[PDB]
């Protein structure tokens, strides 16, 4: 079996810069090495066949080299759009392999998160649990600090996270992080807090509620 | 317009079975050589299956003795029988088609090939929990929502089992600043998800604020209005 290692397996690059992904093959395969882009919630997009040649409809910034067992995938100047999980797949034996993927970041300005938080409403309360969320929306870089404080205290092993996909356009994330209660522990304390720590934000910022109020 | 449409993935139980098809158009489907290929959530490419324009198959070690795929070419469609499935197996799976390109330039002279057609998946879960619906909760607009300025709301979809659950808002009409966040997997083996919008806070009054949630799996269309408590 043909073995496919993509390197580096994540980058982050700016809008026009030259990013360049290795794919290794574990035995001579000639040519015979596809190349792939994934959107999220897609399906991948074939970019290159023989190795260097460009499939209808692609645009000229994508293109192949190599033969052997060593192939790479050019992106000569980076648009936001070209953020993608990109992937290396070989037609020399008829047990078809791929590398593992490169996860392509658009690197962007610094842009601080809009902080939201949501008390759980009265129909869940009744079902005896409440769930509290918090929302940052529209930031970079992806790196944040979420921090849930219940009456002042730190909470911990008892939230989840959840992260968008770069937006195409303004390469931003959003985050939800989502506290879980029972209803009799959220009846129990007053103030509920969710603090962020982002690199956009001059110091860390606290969304808060009273419950009840 | 050439497609792949792919149909049949459910939940399962582990040891069970299923059969995934793959209706093909705007293309001589007979001329070609096929695929199914499999993604876990997270997880990179897997080829799952091959056959050929004669019906000659070819299989990976995971899958071989287990999985069938075959054709009907007077159908246009394309198949895979699966068995003895496990949690290994859990996946969207892809029907993909496979392109010929002959390099003709002297000396010399030879075909290469690309996977240039896929579907949009089918989602295989192989699980013995139960299909549960969504409990659909408002993410009610604050009260200090800065006059002028931008108001988040939306949904908290909650414990339902399997994935996918599609969030709209004001069926379709609302697109714009919306955030449908990927599920999360709850310690109880549940999923949950929020879908957010950010609007500016003089609609909140004036414009109503419906998501539309459909977890086909369960058969669950909930539509939530979202308004200030």
């Amino acid at each position: 079996a043909i073995q496919l290692t993509q390197s580096p397996s994540s980058l982050s690059a700016s809008v026009g810069d030259r990013v360049t992904i290795t794919c290794r093959a574990s035995q001579g395969i000639s040519s015979a090495l596809a190349w792939y882009q994934q959107k999220p919630g897609k399906a991948p997009k074939l970019l290159i066949y023989d190795a260097s040649s460009l499939e209808s409809g692609v645009p000229s910034r994508f293109s192949g080299s190599g033969s052997g067992t060593d192939f790479t995938l050019t992106i000569s100047s980076l648009q936001p759009e070209d953020f993608a999980t990109y992937y290396c797949q070989q037609f020399n034996s008829y047990l078809i392999t791929f590398g593992q993927g490169t996860r392509l970041e658009i690197k962007r300005t610094v842009a601080a998160p809009s902080v939201f938080i949501f008390p759980p409403s009265d129909e869940q309360l009744k079902s005896g649990t409440a769930s509290v969320v918090c929302l940052l929306n529209n930031f970079y870089p992806r790196e944040a600090k979420v921090q849930w404080k219940v009456d002042n205290a730190l909470q911990s092993g008892n939230s989840q996270e959840s992260v968008t996909e770069q937006d195409s356009k303004d390469s931003t994330y959003s985050l939800s992080s989502t506290l879980t209660l029972s209803k009799a522990d959220y009846e129990k304390h007053k103030v509920y807090a969710c603090e962020v720590t982002h690199q956009g934000l001059s110091s860390p910022v606290t969304k808060s509620f009273n419950r009840g109020e | 317009e050439v497609q792949l449409v792919e149909s049949g993935g459910g939940l399962v139980q582990p040891g069970g079975s299923l059969r995934l098809s793959c209706a093909a158009s705007g293309f001589t489907f007979s001329s070609y050589d096929m695929h199914w290929v499999r993604q876990a959530t997270g997880k990179g490419l897997e080829w799952v299956s091959a056959i050929g324009t004669a019906g000659d198959t070819y299989y990976p070690d995971s899958v071989k003795g287990r999985f069938t795929i075959s054709r009907e070419n007077a159908k246009n469609s394309l198949y895979l029988q699966m068995n003895s499935l496990r949690a290994g197996d859990t996946a969207v799976y892809y029907c993909v088609r496979e392109g010929t390109y002959y390099h003709d330039s002297g000396s010399d002279n030879y075909y290469s090939y690309g996977m240039d057609v896929w579907g949009q998946g089918t989602t295989v879960t192989v699980s013995s929990a139960s299909t549960k619906g969504p409990s659909v909760f408002p993410l009610a607009p604050s009260s200090k929502s800065t006059s002028g300025g931008t108001a988040a709301l939306g949904c908290l979809v909650k414990d339902y089992f399997p994935e996918p659950v599609t969030v709209s808002w004001n069926s379709g009409a609302l697109t714009s600043g919306v955030h449908t966040f990927p599920a999360v997997l709850q310690s109880s083996g549940l999923y949950s998800l929020s879908s957010v919008v950010t609007v500016p806070s003089s609609s909140l009054g004036t414009q109503t604020y419906i998501c539309n949630v459909n977890h086909k799996p369960s058969n669950t269309k909930v539509d939530k209005r979202v308004e200030p408590s």
